[PDB]
RNA sequence: UCCUUGAUGAUGUCAUACUUAUCCUGUCCCU
């Protein structure tokens, strides 16, 4: 063979594996500072994930796949040679391209903040690609539109009059030398602000009042590892801008607000009126997560670094949160389980094929009991019938034009998924209302037994034409009891549907004297007796739960009890 | 006007030197055109040593306008010729600089040692431009023939021609 | 959206991604102006058709390549050289900011790939053993049906004794791909043959292989019974196979526990992830790379060795007598007659 | 009041088969 090996003495067949490099590896982590301290070296801060933990890195699709296998014509690999270094050198890029490692002219990059010191090979085109289509502006703007509209919204709490934007040529967000005003404000009589301080200082209220004139500005750089500190940089760009000739203010009483994009960094430094520093504390806390232009920088930055994550995610509904669904906001659950449902049969030949039958989403209030059934029939699957996958966007569409139907005034605070898979497309299908918040649930529920129920079957079955059917699961609950009592009864019922469905309907239907009526779902009980049904059917979950996993009820606890029967421990 | 009259000449309509002697182009180039435009050492070591001139003689004005100071003058100067491999990039067309720019590096890692001695703490506050002025003219005395031989071949390749297979 | 009607039929031309998301597709160069007087005020041709909404979109829509698409471009031929400095990478990245040929752009990404990938998943569908209304599909090795998975036996000569499969009804290529409803009916028949099996006195060991996400592989979940004196040493096997695979010196950390985390939360949605899980305890994970050092099987090896089986079984197969053989589905359908969940009509 | 030489159904239309500014990277079948 060609190739020489280094091992050429033994075998891991035979001899083994003879090193392990573990504990190297470990303090090498602690001698470089730890996993904190590596981290800071990286663009970690500005993909934006909580912890470390699960990220897993990708090279599998990259482009040394398919094409540069047999590419041939080695002098390919002359111009682009750096290329499989490009993700490496946007990753350690805070450290690469620093002053103080380069000593150089340090030129500015082509529309943005970020000064490249050196000639770095790869780094410009990254750059380039993050902050494709204008994203500085953009950015720029998306934030100054976010504390415009939060402004717009605390009026009658502060000494107002009206906040206005000024329309400033756009060349203003990737200049560094100097600024002019993101917004002006326009106070009634008089603030007698403070005195210059940071966005995370305490106390100490004073001097002079300076009628009807406040500006803020909004500086966003590119921090390095060298300078990163953000307040430090907020408080020498406040010095600056206000104590120089070129760059000019409405008043000398002000703030401006310093971000840094790879760091995700904020601060502020300037003349704060009252009741402003806790207002915007609490707002650029609220922008820094939920902004859609630093959303998209923050995915071009992933994207570019190829790095995943399975264990955070959007923060879910998993266990310790239900107790806020019971609020008053508007919460929808949504659940796509049964829309693309298929029934097998067997032909001439013997070979089983597949035909749909109709479906429905099931859209349901968790603090009113108002029920949305929309059927989904056949002849929406008129276009592929093999494998799917359109259930999910036509499920997203008719959510996204329902609440385009539906008034302003019971439009969703949250909307709350069964199925993840449904997360990705109501983002897309509802960026046209910015205000509803997409949460998943580890809390599975049983709204796929809702259909068991005979009236929606056969109301689902029997249809030729798509409709909208309306119901109330709560059917004459909420006389006498709560919404969340009545909300884990009709938990408690849905899951005893689920796993027996008719051992359930002996009980709850014991006596043909005990009736149930036809503007209702189940039989008019008193509440003692919804007591009595009420346990029945919670041992009708616990002991098939215990049969089905070999243990006995008599020793699980109130927690486990509650995990058992309520979501999934 | 000597730089962009050499522009000028060579027909190069797409560059632009601004008035702080950065070269670039208007618009976006072909092959063609890149490598026509291509300039050599010469060129770029004058505009260089003319971006620094003009740094100086800047300061200068500023401080002859009434805008500055004395001190912030001196001061201004002091961290010309402490960083003129970091305002200029100089270095890149000739790198042998490097001797100068860490030579100036370590004056001011002498002077500020003394300077910022008791009371005087790290601020900026230092114009003590004499030993950097000596090296960056020290630089000049040597790299006068230098520049004046490529200029001056330069100048007689674009006015006399180039001879092919001359030499 | 699109139809591209498939020698009778209409299809709707749909995208997958990476992480396995389908998307619906709707439907000389002259080096545009990258300028204004002497500034630069965009790099691409389109800087100005976008909007914030429409990156968002574009943001979710779009596959996690972009970079792939412009190097695939600057790599062909007739095209110059870099000249070491004052021409390198980057500014060759900056000159090949051109006027895309009329909407060629819609053009090359519709019919590229959703006429490939429709391409390549109709020839997976029409050769695929699995996915009912096939070409091949044995339909006797059926044991189970469910709502939406059911029970197979192997094509192959089966390697044990009750070897079998979970297979789930239409193709979705990954566990971390699947929706709760078809994952919490994989775990019932994983918990009824688990007890199944340790009444027989049995051990169970559930594999599940995934190879590269692009070439539209059906899901297939092993479950392999080893008698129990070897299955107790079963996790040690697997443990150091797993650490003695992929490409040394690897960057995810090989084995994953998945003691109490089971793949959904612990392999990311989109990379190919071989799982092994001992029971009714969740085993190892591995993500794999370097699809060359890795084997298609590596479970049913480690398998087969430790039960001391030759390696025509694991790779390629033996087949057998195509009804008479076969018949190991009566053995095993009286097997799993207690067991079954799926039926209540027993009277 | 000139001037120069011939090779056996044809001709046209329709249908079928064989190679991309354009790209992806490999398996069948009997004892
Ligand atoms: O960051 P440090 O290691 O403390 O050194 C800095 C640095 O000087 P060095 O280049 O010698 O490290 C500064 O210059 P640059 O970082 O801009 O190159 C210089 O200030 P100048 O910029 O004015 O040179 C500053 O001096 P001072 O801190 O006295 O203002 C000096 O810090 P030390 O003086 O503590 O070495
Ligand atoms: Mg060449
Ligand atoms: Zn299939």
């Amino acid at each position: 063979v060609l190739k020489q090996n280094p091992f050429w003495w033994t075998h891991q067949r035979h001899d083994g594996k003879l090193w392990n490099l573990n504990n190297y590896r470990t303090d090498m982590i602690q001698a470089l500072g730890g996993v904190e301290g590596i981290l800071e070296h990286t663009l970690f801060k500005g993909t934006y994930f909580p912890t470390w933990e699960g990220l897993f890195w990708e090279k599998a699709s990259g482009f040394e796949e398919s094409m540069k296998w047999k590419k041939l014509t080695n002098a390919q690999r002359s111009g682009l040679n750096q290329i499989p270094n490009r993700r490496f050198t946007l990753w350690w890029s805070p450290t690469i391209n620093r002053a103080n490692v380069y000593v150089g002219f340090q030129v500015q990059l082509d529309l943005t903040g970020i000064f490249m010191h050196g000639k770095i090979p790869t780094l410009k085109i990254s750059l380039i690609q993050i902050f494709r289509a204008h994203l500085w502006q953009k950015i720029h703007e998306s934030i100054v539109m976010d504390l415009c509209q939060v402004f717009d919204q605390e009026l009658d709490a502060l000494e107002i009059e009206t906040v206005q934007k000024e329309t400033i040529h756009p060349r203003k967000s990737y200049k560094m030398n100097s600024s002019c005003a993101d917004i002006l404000l326009f106070a009634s009589y008089k603030w007698n602000v403070s005195r210059p301080s940071l966005l995370a200082d305490s106390k100490d209220v004073m001097d002079s009042t300076t009628t009807q004139k406040y500006w803020i500005d909004i500086q966003l750089r590119w921090g390095d590892y060298d300078s990163h500190d953000i307040e430090r940089y907020a408080r020498a760009k406040f010095l600056d801008y206000t104590t120089d000739n070129m760059s000019i203010y409405p008043s000398p009483t002000g703030v401006l607000i310093a971000i840094d994009l790879a760091y995700n960094l904020h601060s502020a430094y300037g003349n704060w009126f009252p009741g402003s520093k806790p207002l915007i504390q609490q707002a650029m806390a609220k922008i820094m997560k939920a902004n859609p232009a630093l959303y998209v920088l923050r995915e071009r930055i992933r994207k570019g670094l190829q790095l995943y994550s399975s264990e955070p995610t959007e923060p879910y509904l998993s266990s310790q949160n239900y107790g806020e669904l019971f609020s008053n906001q508007i919460i929808w659950f949504v659940d796509d389980t049964n829309v693309y449902r298929v029934t097998i049969h067997k032909t001439f030949e013997g070979n089983l094929t597949t035909k749909p039958i109709n479906g429905a989403i099931f859209i349901f209030n968790p603090r009113t009991g108002q029920l949305f059934l929309k059927i989904i029939h056949t002849s929406v699957w008129a276009g592929q019938k093999r494998l799917g996958q359109l259930a999910k966007w036509k499920t997203a569409e008719e959510v996204a034009a329902l609440i385009r139907s539906l008034p302003v005034e019971e439009q969703p605070k949250q909307i709350i998924v069964t199925r993840k898979g449904m997360l990705d497309p109501l983002e897309v299908h509802l960026l046209d209302f910015p205000n509803i918040v997409i949460k998943g649930s580890e809390l599975q529920l049983p709204f796929q037994a809702c259909l068991k129920v005979e009236k929606f079957g056969d109301l689902i079955l029997k249809a030729t034409e798509p409709q909208m059917v309306l119901f109330n699961l709560y059917d004459d609950w909420l006389k006498t009891i709560s919404s969340y009592t009545a909300f884990s009864r009709l938990i408690l019922i849905l899951r005893a549907l689920h796993v027996n469905n008719d051992r359930a309907k002996v009980i709850l239907k014991p006596d043909k004297t005990t009736i149930t009526e036809p503007h209702h779902i189940w039989p008019t009980l008193t509440d003692e007796e919804w007591i009595k049904v009420e346990v029945q059917l919670k041992d009708l979950i616990l002991a098939d739960y215990g049969k089905k996993n070999n243990v006995n009820v008599a020793s699980l606890t109130q927690s486990e009890i509650r995990d058992i029967i309520l979501g999934m421990e | 006007n000597m730089l962009n009259l050499l522009i000028h000449r060579k027909n190069l309509n797409y560059l632009h030197l601004d008035y702080n002697f950065n070269l670039k182009p208007v618009k976006t180039l072909t092959t063609k055109e890149r490598k026509k435009s291509r300039f050599g050492n010469a060129f770029h070591l004058c505009r260089e040593v003319l971006r620094l001139t003009k740094l100086v003689v800047d300061s200068h004005v500023q401080y002859r306008l009434g805008n500055v100071d004395a001190f912030q003058l001196a001061d201004g100067l002091q961290y010309i010729f402490a960083h003129v491999g970091q305002l200029t990039g100089m270095y890149r067309y000739k790198y042998k600089l490097m001797r100068q720019i860490r030579m100036c590096k370590d004056l001011k890692h002498l002077i500020y040692y003394r300077f910022n001695t008791g009371p005087v703490g790290k601020g900026p506050g230092c114009g003590f431009w004499a030993a950097g002025w000596r090296v960056w003219l020290f630089f000049m005395r040597g790299i006068t023939p230098l520049l004046e031989r490529w200029l001056g071949n330069l100048l007689a390749r674009q006015f006399e021609g180039r001879h092919s297979k001359g030499v | 959206s699109g139809v591209e009607n498939e020698d009778q039929q209409e299809v709707i031309l749909v995208r997958t991604d990476q992480s396995g998301r389908v998307w619906p597709v709707n439907t000389k160069r002259q080096m545009v102006s990258t300028h204004e007087e002497r500034e630069r005020v965009r790099y691409f041709h389109d800087d100005d058709n976008l909007s914030l909404n429409d990156l968002v979109k574009n943001e979710k829509m779009g596959t996690a390549e972009n970079q792939n698409k412009l190097f695939m471009r600057m790599a062909s031929k007739f095209m110059g050289k870099t000249d070491g400095d004052y021409y390198t990478l980057d500014d060759m990245f900056v000159s090949k900011a051109a006027e895309r040929e009329r909407l060629g752009e819609e053009e090359e990404n519709q019919r590229k790939k959703a006429i490939a990938e429709h391409r390549s998943l109709a020839a997976q569908m029409e050769k695929c053993l699995y996915c009912f209304d096939s070409s091949q599909f044995p339909k006797h090795l059926i044991v189970a049906i469910g709502v939406k998975v059911y029970l197979c036996l192997p094509n192959v000569r089966s390697l044990t004794e009750g070897h079998c499969l979970i297979v789930p009804l239409q193709h979705h290529r990954a566990a971390t791909l699947l929706d709760e409803d078809i994952w919490e009916e994989i775990q019932m028949f994983r918990k009824s043959l688990v007890k199944m099996f340790e009444d027989k006195g049995l051990d169970c060991i559930f594999l599940e292989t995934n190879m590269s996400m692009k070439k539209q592989y059906h899901m297939v979940y092993e479950c392999i019974p080893l008698p129990k004196e070897v299955g107790d040493m079963a996790p040690i096997y697997f443990k150091k196979a797993i650490m003695e695979s992929d490409e040394e010196w690897s960057m995810n950390k090989k084995l994953i526990d998945l003691s109490s985390k089971d793949i959904r939360k612990s392999v990311p949605r989109g990379l190919p992830y071989f799982s092994v899980d001992f029971g009714l305890h969740g085993g190892f994970a591995h993500v794999i790379e370097d699809q060359h050092k890795f084997p298609h099987y590596f479970g049913k090896e480690i398998i087969g060795g430790m039960l001391d089986i030759e390696p025509r079984l694991w790779r390629k197969g033996i087949r057998e007598s195509f009804e008479d053989q076969r018949k190991k589905a009566l053995q095993f359908a009286q097997w799993w007659k207690p067991y079954d969940f799926t039926k209540s009509k027993n009277y």
